[PDB]
């Protein structure tokens, strides 16, 4: 359940190891997918068999308005779970200070940080997906 | 009138997260840039029509 | 920063208001975990060296 | 002896120069319970391939719906032999249990076909086992 | 007028739930954009003059200076799978 | 790779001692099934 | 109609286990091959 550097009889990778449902004849060691890369393993000191999955990640966009009109900017982690950035907290972005967050809102194209949900709709400004849109004003509705 | 908006990570599908098929990759230049940018010009196009 | 990173995507000190794709975000390993056969004893190389 | 052993072995009368040896325990013995009437059909696939002679091999539990079934089944790998010799023919081992000089009357039947260089297409259900083939030929 | 409409769009009803096929232009489009899609990660077990396919053997069992003559092997034809699909998807994109 | 054809001849042999058989061929490979009982 | 891939938050729960090893729209994500939302949902289409 946690991200590692294996290597089963010498066959280096990085995945999650997690204990398969899958059912290896006793002549099998490696499991295998549609791009030919080991999908699971056999644990040679036990026989147990792990399936092997690649350590959380996704593409990752930024939503700026004009660079004339501020340096603050929202990101939008395609695809992922709002709990899941949180676990992100190495990663390959070094800018670790956005997981500070407060204002995480998850949209269904990804979890949306650094850009504060509001119930009163506007035209489209920057598209998001999924019929959210971003923009940067003021609110001040109080 | 759309079809899926799609967007590769070719230094990714290149090279499966090893930094010295990342290296090695560079050598080719700006061809992974030019795969994103026709890709994202393709997606971007699916909400305008 | 994000916006620095995506100033070095576009090449540009200056970015226009919009969204812009960058470097995919990737949980790295925090340990490597080696397993080999718990295998005990030196093989008979030095009979046939 | 007070046992049941081979007293003399006629397949060889000499054994000259020998160069590999084994021993085992599977190669397909018999099925556990039995059942009135009901049988095992027994498969082997033997292949010679750049000095290495392979066996495959498959229990099949069949009824009295006649033999050789068009259903479907697929061996596992048995044994990688390491032998670096040439194979061009072959024959089988009878074992008539001498009862009474005595040779009882036994009798046996058997199949034998002879593979060839092909493609096939393999179905590996959701368990992972090979439930159906074509032969990208026939 | 109205009888003959009200009736005439009662038959949409069946023409849409009757038949598999009434949709077969937009059914297409899914599936050109799925058939190419596992095209291109099939692309991945290509050898493409490699001793392996799988990256992560290139590395296991060799050193930097030929490594990487292996591993360009895999970088010239993934990039040229890549090159494929996106001069595919602009050719039909533009058909859309 | 080596593998039998489908929907092909197979040699069925019946072998008896009564109280002839010439060697056989072994070309690519053998499959090679039996239905016959008690180890014969 | 019968869509592949919507786009919608794949949480990786469902990705691991059993729904890898048969879905092909896991392991094209699992290779970077990413698939977006339009903008318009169909609630949104069907709106206009
Ligand atoms: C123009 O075309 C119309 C059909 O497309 C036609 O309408 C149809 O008229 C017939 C009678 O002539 C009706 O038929 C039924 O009439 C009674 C029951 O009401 C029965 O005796 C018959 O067996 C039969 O069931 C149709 O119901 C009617 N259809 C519609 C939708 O109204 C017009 O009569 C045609 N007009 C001219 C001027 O020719
Ligand atoms: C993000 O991930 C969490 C799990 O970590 C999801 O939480 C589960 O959601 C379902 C559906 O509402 C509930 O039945 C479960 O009981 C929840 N489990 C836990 C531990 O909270 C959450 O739904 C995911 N979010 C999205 C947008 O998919
Ligand atoms: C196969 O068997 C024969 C017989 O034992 C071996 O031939 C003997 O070889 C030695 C050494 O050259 C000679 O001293 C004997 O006179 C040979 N005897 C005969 C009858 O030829 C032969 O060497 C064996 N083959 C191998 C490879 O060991
Ligand atoms: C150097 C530069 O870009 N200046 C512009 C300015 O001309 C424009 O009026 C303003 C509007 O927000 O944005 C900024
Ligand atoms: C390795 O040691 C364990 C006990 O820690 C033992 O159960 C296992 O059988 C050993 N592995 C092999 C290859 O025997
Ligand atoms: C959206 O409106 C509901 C009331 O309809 C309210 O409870 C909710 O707090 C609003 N959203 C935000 C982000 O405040
Ligand atoms: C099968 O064997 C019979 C002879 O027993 C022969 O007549 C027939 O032509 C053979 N067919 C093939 C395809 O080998």
């Amino acid at each position: 359940n946690k991200c590692v550097n294996f290597n089963f009889n010498g066959l280096t990778g990085t995945g999650v190891l997690t204990e398969s449902n899958k059912k290896f004849l006793p002549f099998q060691q490696f499991g295998r997918d549609i791009a030919d890369t080991t999908d699971a393993v056999r644990d040679p000191q036990t026989l147990e068999i792990l399936d092997i999955t690649p350590c959380s990640f996704g593409g990752v966009s930024v939503i700026t308005p004009g660079t004339n009109t501020s340096n603050q900017v929202a990101v939008l982690y395609q695809g992922v779970n709002c709990t899941e950035v949180p676990v992100a907290i190495q990663l390959t972005p070094t800018w670790r200070v956005y997981s500070t967050g407060s204002n995480v809102f998850q949209t269904r194209a990804g979890c949306l940080i650094g850009a504060e949900y509001v119930n009163n709709s506007y035209e489209c400004d920057i598209p998001i997906g999924a019929g959210i849109c971003a923009s940067y004003q003021t609110q001040t509705k109080s | 009138v759309s079809m899926t908006k799609t967007s590769v990570d070719c230094t990714m599908y290149i090279c499966g997260d090893s930094t010295e098929c990342s290296n090695l990759l560079l050598q080719y230049g700006s061809f992974c840039t030019q795969l994103k940018r026709a890709l994202t010009g393709i997606a971007v196009e699916q909400d305008k029509n | 920063d994000p916006l620095s990173e995506t100033k070095c995507t576009l090449k540009s000190f200056t970015v226009e208001k919009g969204i812009y794709q960058t470097s995919n975000f990737r949980v790295q390993p925090t340990e490597s975990i080696v397993r080999f056969p718990n295998i005990t004893n030196l093989c008979p190389f030095d009979e046939v060296f | 002896n007070k046992s049941w052993m081979e007293s003399e072995f006629r397949v060889y009368s000499s054994a000259n120069n020998c160069t590999f040896e084994y021993v085992s325990q599977p190669f397909l013995m018999d099925l556990e319970g039995k059942q009135g009437n009901f049988k095992n059909l027994r498969e082997f696939v033997f292949k010679n391939i750049d000095g290495y002679f392979k066996i495959y091999s498959k229990h099949t539990p069949i009824n009295l719906g006649r033999d050789l079934p068009q259903g479907f089944s697929a061996l596992e790998p048995l044994v990688d032999l390491p032998i670096g010799i040439n194979i061009t023919r072959f024959q089988t081992l009878l074992a008539l249990h001498r009862s009474y000089s005595g040779w009882t009357a036994g009798a046996a039947a058997y199949y034998v076909g002879y593979l060839q260089p092909r493609t096939f297409l393999l179905k590996y259900n959701e368990n992972g086992t090979i439930t159906d083939a074509v032969d990208c030929a026939l | 007028i109205a009888n003959q409409f009200n009736s005439a769009i009662g038959k949409i009803q069946d023409s849409l739930s009757s038949t598999a096929s009434a949709l077969g232009k937009l059914q297409d489009v899914v599936n050109h954009n799925a058939q190419a899609l596992n095209t291109l990660v099939k692309q991945l077990s290509s050898k493409f003059g490699a001793i392996s396919s799988v990256l992560n053997d290139i590395l296991s069992r060799l050193d930097k200076v030929e490594a990487e003559v292996q591993i360009d092997r895999l970088i010239t034809g993934r990039l040229q799978s890549l090159q494929t699909y996106v001069t595919q998807q602009l050719i039909r994109a533009a058909e859309i | 790779d080596l593998f039998l054809p489908f929907f092909s001849n197979v040699t069925w042999f019946h072998a008896i001692h009564v109280s002839d058989n010439p060697v056989l061929p072994f070309n690519d490979g053998v499959y090679f099934a039996s239905t016959e009982k008690s180890n014969i | 109609v019968t869509l592949a891939d919507a786009g919608f938050i794949k949480q990786y729960g469902d990705c691991l286990g059993d729904i890898a090893a048969r879905d092909l729209i896991c392991a094209q994500k699992f290779n970077g091959l990413t698939v977006l939302p339009p903008l318009l949902t169909d609630e949104m289409i069907a709106q206009y």
